[PDB]
């Protein structure tokens, strides 16, 4: 008896652990986890964690070339 | 697919409107130029003997080597309502469209042309210094407007409405600016007559009465016209769209006379070289092409350095590459521009090594990239590192009873084009919100 | 701007950069030169007439930014202008030649840059009158400018001889540069060391040009020469000593290497070891001939804090003897604290600093302006590669996909211990297992470099193969290298930060790396110099292989790309290896078991 609305993104183990980091540096946003290719996130903060994903790979590479 | 898009629009146009379009010799000549060599051969074979032929005679004449293109020609010929295939006396009597037939006959014989070649005034002026230069000026202004650099001479208001309403150069008024869509980078990548066809296709798509056959016929005689002469100012709708395309820079009009520039011939047909760009593992640009337009279109995705008379130089940066990717420009669009701007030395060396490796093996234990990938695959691995994800947001179910029901519901969603994701191992799939109600109704039934 | 030049609509991003205001001459076809008015960055066309003749003066007056296949990039600098006017090439002849080979009218900013690059050459000269720096001038005219400066303390005077190093910098800012051009033949007081060579040795033309660099006048011009690895730089230095023919010593901060240059020296030269001597950590016995050699090490001068009296007597003896010329090998480490004291201690009438790479972690390479002088000669890597004078090498980068568990532990790890944690991914073990299988199937000699000596021992012990690190007994080390070189059955070696240098191994042909310092461009290039001297370099079908196992999704991406960009600047791009063929075709993959991955993570956790 469980069928609840959520945003399911096909993902990777690495970006899954990045989403858990998002939870670490600001908690209780992302809701539950199914596997490495299925996580469930707050549908209000999908774009918040999308732009946080953007600054995450910005911190990962940062590609200066100046 | 340009002639294919024209033929598709003509087949969307209903049969009697098409037959109205087949009335006049200039329109029939333009359609005679559109049709394939086989269909052209069929109509010129038929036009001088008025005998309805069975299809079996055509089958006897046709050698089966060109049978596929024969079927394409007769399928377009039938679907354009230009053929009359009826199985009278059991066998398929074939007939060309008679209005098309008589108008082609009058065009070939020089008979009744009704000035569909053009309502002439024949008060010719020089076209090299007036018509070509005015056309180059106005087309330069709209080209830099489509680049994005500021320029004083903006386009007209109706073509500004074309860019606003159409998905081509989305004038995002929330930002207040015209913006480059992916469709419009495709527009930029298009050929010159391809761009003209796209402009008229959008303009005819949104224009309504402005009679449709007036638009059709007037455009076909506009393509049929020649250069540098004065002509009579025709219908009213044709006259006001004539003044409209005068504001487009296409005709030099002295407010009844008008002087059609080189662009009418450009619409009729097309026309270490220019645009041959030396690729570099150093990612430095030695273009064999210089124009203010060239610098204007290359600045969108290249850090540039300086301009010389043929070699404008610069450097590809990954910031410029990501700038292009954030502009909505496809990596396929960027690399497609790179094959349009390939260079002869690297092309010769790639052909020699292509023959050398195909002498050895087709596989070669490496991915396939014929152009030198040290410029290309560094960008293309970063372009593989451009999107590399996929996101589903909305309704999602799980843990089905049987795999057959899973495949049935998922396959049904794929058939109606509302399936976004599936996974056979997890027996889960995602569908769009628009398709939710239809999938639920199918699930109940 | 000597033009009206209404700007392009997109010339705003040409921020003082649209240089089309200056006209194109009709001689743009034959001439190759375009001139930057502000930056001075200089454009050279490779497929243009007389570019080969003009490129010599392009190196002489300008520095080369880059020399790719089609369009070379140069840049005028005051350093190379000083080198050109020290050779002797007057301003109006230089201006006439460059405008005669310039497609465009020359910018007066660059012209007056050349005019302001006019020095008092031949006007200040220090002479070492038997370990006594007498700073002469050619005229009393120099003295009136020089007395305006007051840092100090025909006409010479007292200077603190250590302070000569700093007042050389000081006279570089007040623009009266001293020159060091030894009149050894007019210095009859120092005993000459007349030693020749054999006719069987063959001097290559770039080495001949390098010998012509300090011998434009015959006086020994002191300076810098940097050449690629394995270019016979020892033989060039031996030739330079054999034409200088005076008392001379050789220095380098190592031991095994210093004794093998002693061997190489006394091999090809006609000088007997009677004139030679050696002073290092082990043995401290000198020759007593009036002229000869003490080939030695920085070790014996960099430490005087705790030395034996045997050491003390030898450093007293070599300080007492005044030498003529000195050789500074691997000069990229000398400008540190105890290391450039060798320049202050040793007084020789001519200097030369030598290294494989003139790059380091900072701009203490600019101290050579006031340490060892200008740069005399350099060779080109692509030129010697395509001429077969050095190797033609395929360079590859191997991205190891970072596994999930080591990734999440890497993210919860502290910053400087993150390095080992990303290195300990088992996917790296699997990939290098298949690669060593494929290249020993190819029969290649494979070399692994790691900064962590423990991680290098981990990889070597997992492979069941010998280990080479910084602090092992020497007899075990010579046993391993004897087995590898002499024994054909031993072929694969795991090297480290003492094995990248101090040994001479041209046999290396396939190189892999897994770890280094943050910005060790220089140490990375010293690692790559081992396979630069691969002597199988003239036959077709030869392509030496370089690999680098980098763990993905890390800032090791940034670190590796920042370190490897120096080699790209040398002209060595790295091909893509991300998905490879045969990852599954090898039947065994090292810690392919997820429980084995967990146990390896448990081991690195227990150490952590
Ligand atoms: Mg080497």
């Amino acid at each position: 008896a469980r069928a609840r609305k959520g945003a399911l993104v096909q993902c990777d183990p690495s970006i899954k652990a990045l989403i858990l980091q998002i939870d670490a540096k600001m908690s209780d946003i992302v809701l539950e986890e199914l596997d490495d290719t299925h996580l469930l996130v707050n549908p209000s903060k999908v774009e918040f964690v999308k732009h946080e994903l953007n600054r995450l790979l910005s911190k990962n590479i940062y590609n200066p070339m100046d | 697919s340009l002639k294919h898009s024209v033929t598709q629009y003509l087949e969307e146009i209903p049969q009697q409107v098409q037959n109205r379009l087949y009335t006049s010799p200039a329109t029939c000549l333009a359609i005679y130029r559109i049709l394939p060599p086989l269909a052209k051969f069929f109509i010129m074979a038929m036009v001088f003997n008025e005998n309805e032929v069975p299809l079996l005679d055509l089958d006897k004449w046709v050698n089966s080597n060109g049978k596929l293109q024969f079927q394409n020609a007769i399928k377009s010929m039938k679907s354009l309502h230009l053929l009359i295939p009826n199985k009278s006396s059991g066998t398929l009597m074939i007939n060309l469209n008679p209005t098309f037939k008589i108008s082609l006959r009058n065009a070939l014989t020089g008979g009744e042309v009704q000035n569909s070649f053009g309502v002439v005034v024949e008060e010719n002026v020089v076209s090299l210094d007036l018509l070509d230069e005015y056309s180059a000026n106005k087309w330069e202004t709209i080209l830099h407007f489509m680049v994005g650099t500021p320029l004083a001479k903006i386009p007209s208001e109706k073509v500004l409405n074309l860019l606003k309403h159409s998905k081509l150069m989305e004038e995002v008024n929330s930002t207040g600016e015209f913006k480059i869509t992916n469709e419009g980078f495709q527009f930029l990548l298009q050929e010159i007559n391809s761009q003209l066809w796209t402009l008229l296709l959008q303009y005819l798509k949104m224009i309504e009465t402005m009679d449709l056959v007036d638009v059709l016929h007037f455009i076909f005689m506009l393509g049929a016209l020649e250069v540098g002469k004065a002509y009579k100012i025709l219908s009213e709708t044709q006259r006001i769209m004539l003044q409209d395309m005068r504001d487009y820079g296409l005709v030099f009009q002295k407010h009844s006379i008008f002087y059609p520039t080189k662009l009418a011939l450009m619409l009729t047909s097309d026309t270490i070289p220019d645009g041959s760009l030396i690729v570099e593992t150093n990612f430095k640009i030695y273009s064999y092409s210089n124009s203010p337009l060239q610098i204007a279109v290359l600045s969108l995705f290249v850090h540039l350095k300086a301009r010389f008379v043929n070699m404008v130089l610069g450097q590809i940066t990954r910031e410029s590459i990501r700038r292009a990717l954030t502009n909505g420009i496809t990596a396929d669009q960027i690399i497609a521009y790179l094959e349009t701007h390939a260079h002869p030395q690297m092309r010769r060396l790639a052909e020699e090594k292509l023959e050398k490796k195909l002498e050895l093996d087709p596989n070669c234990k490496e991915p396939l990239q014929v152009l030198p990938p040290t410029v290309v695959d560094q960008i293309r691995l970063w372009q593989l590192e451009l999107d590399r994800v996929i996101t589903y947001e909305g309704s999602l179910y799980s843990d089905f009873e049987t795999s057959q029901e899973y495949n049935l519901l998922s396959k049904y969603a794929q058939d109606i084009g509302v399936l976004l994701w599936k996974d056979d191992k997890k027996k889960k799939f995602f569908i769009s919100k628009e398709g939710n109600s239809q999938v639920l109704d199918f699930a109940k039934r | 701007i000597p033009a009206d030049f209404v700007p392009d609509s997109v010339s705003g991003m040409f921020r003082s950069h649209d240089f089309s205001y200056l006209r194109l001459r009709p001689d743009h076809a034959s001439r190759p030169l375009w001139i930057s008015p502000s930056d001075g960055r200089i454009i050279l066309e490779s497929f243009s007439p007389l570019a080969e003749q003009a490129q010599d003066f392009l190196v002489t007056i300008a520095e080369p930014i880059s020399r790719p296949s089609h369009i070379h990039e140069y840049k005028i600098t005051a350093y190379s202008l000083y080198a050109a006017v020290s050779v002797g090439l007057e301003t109006d002849d230089i201006i006439s030649v460059l405008d005669r080979l310039s497609k465009v009218p020359v910018a007066e900013s660059i012209i007056n840059f050349i005019k302001g690059a006019t020095i008092s050459y031949g006007k200040v000269k220090l002479v070492i009158k038997h370990n006594r720096y007498f700073v002469e001038t050619t005229q009393a005219d120099i003295l009136q400018m020089l007395l305006n400066d007051s840092v100090i303390g025909v006409h010479s005077f007292e200077i603190a001889n250590e302070s000569v190093e700093v007042v050389k910098k000081r006279c570089q800012e007040i623009d009266y540069p001293v020159l060091e051009e030894y009149d050894f033949r007019n210095d009859h007081r120092n005993p000459d060391l007349d030693i020749d060579l054999k006719p069987s040795t063959q001097i290559r033309p770039y080495q001949e040009k390098s010998l012509s660099k300090m011998f434009g006048n015959g006086r020994a011009r002191s300076g810098i020469i940097v050449l690629p690895c394995g270019a016979g730089k020892t033989l060039v230095g031996i030739t330079a000593a054999c034409t200088i023919k005076k008392s001379v010593i050789v220095l380098c901060t190592s031991s095994v290497s210093v004794m093998q240059w002693r061997q190489q020296f006394l091999q090809w030269c006609t000088l007997q070891p009677e004139n030679c001597a050696v002073f290092t950590s082990d043995n401290k016995e000198m020759f007593q001939t009036e002229s000869g050699l003490v080939v030695s090490t920085y070790s014996m001068v960099a430490n005087t804090r705790n030395r034996s009296h045997d050491s003390q007597k030898v450093m007293d003896f070599l300080t007492g003897r005044e030498w003529g010329f000195i050789i500074l090998d691997e000069v990229h480490v000398v400008p540190a604290a105890m290391f450039r004291r060798v320049v202050s201690t040793i007084a020789a009438h001519a200097k030369l600093g030598l290294t494989a790479t003139l790059v380091r972690e900072d701009d203490k390479i600019g101290d050579l302006n006031f340490l060892i002088g200008p740069k005399l000669y350099e060779a080109n890597w692509m030129e010697l590669s395509q001429k077969g004078h050095i190797a033609n090498v395929q360079c590859a980068e191997v991205w190891c996909p970072m596994t999930a568990e080591f990734y999440q532990e890497y993210l919860r790890e502290t910053a400087r211990k993150r390095m080992l944690l990303y290195i300990m991914n088992p996917t790296k073990f699997q990939a290098c297992q298949f690669l060593i299988q494929y290249h020993e199937r190819r029969g290649d000699k494979i070399i692994v470099f790691s900064d962590n000596v423990y991680a290098l021992q981990e990889y070597a012990l997992k492979m069941g193969k010998p280990f080479i690190y910084g602090s092992t007994p020497q007899q075990e080390r010579m046993n391993i290298l004897q087995n590898f070189q002499y024994n054909d059955q031993i072929n694969t070696i795991f090297l480290s930060k003492v094995g990248d240098t101090s040994i001479d191994l041209p046999e290396a042909t396939c190189l892999i790396q897994i770890s280094s310092h943050y910005g060790s461009r220089r140490q990375e290039a010293q690692r790559l110099g081992r396979i630069l001297r691969a002597k199988r370099r003239n036959d077709e079908g030869f392509n030496a292989f370089f690999y680098s196992l980098v763990s993905k999704d890390t800032q090791e991406m940034y670190y590796s790309t920042k370190r490897q960009a120096f080699l790209v600047d040398q002209g060595y791009a790295f091909k893509v290896i991300t998905h490879l063929h045969g990852m599954e075709n090898i039947p065994n993959l090292a810690y392919a078991s997820p429980r084995e991955r967990r146990e390896l993570l448990q081991e690195v956790l227990l150490k952590n």
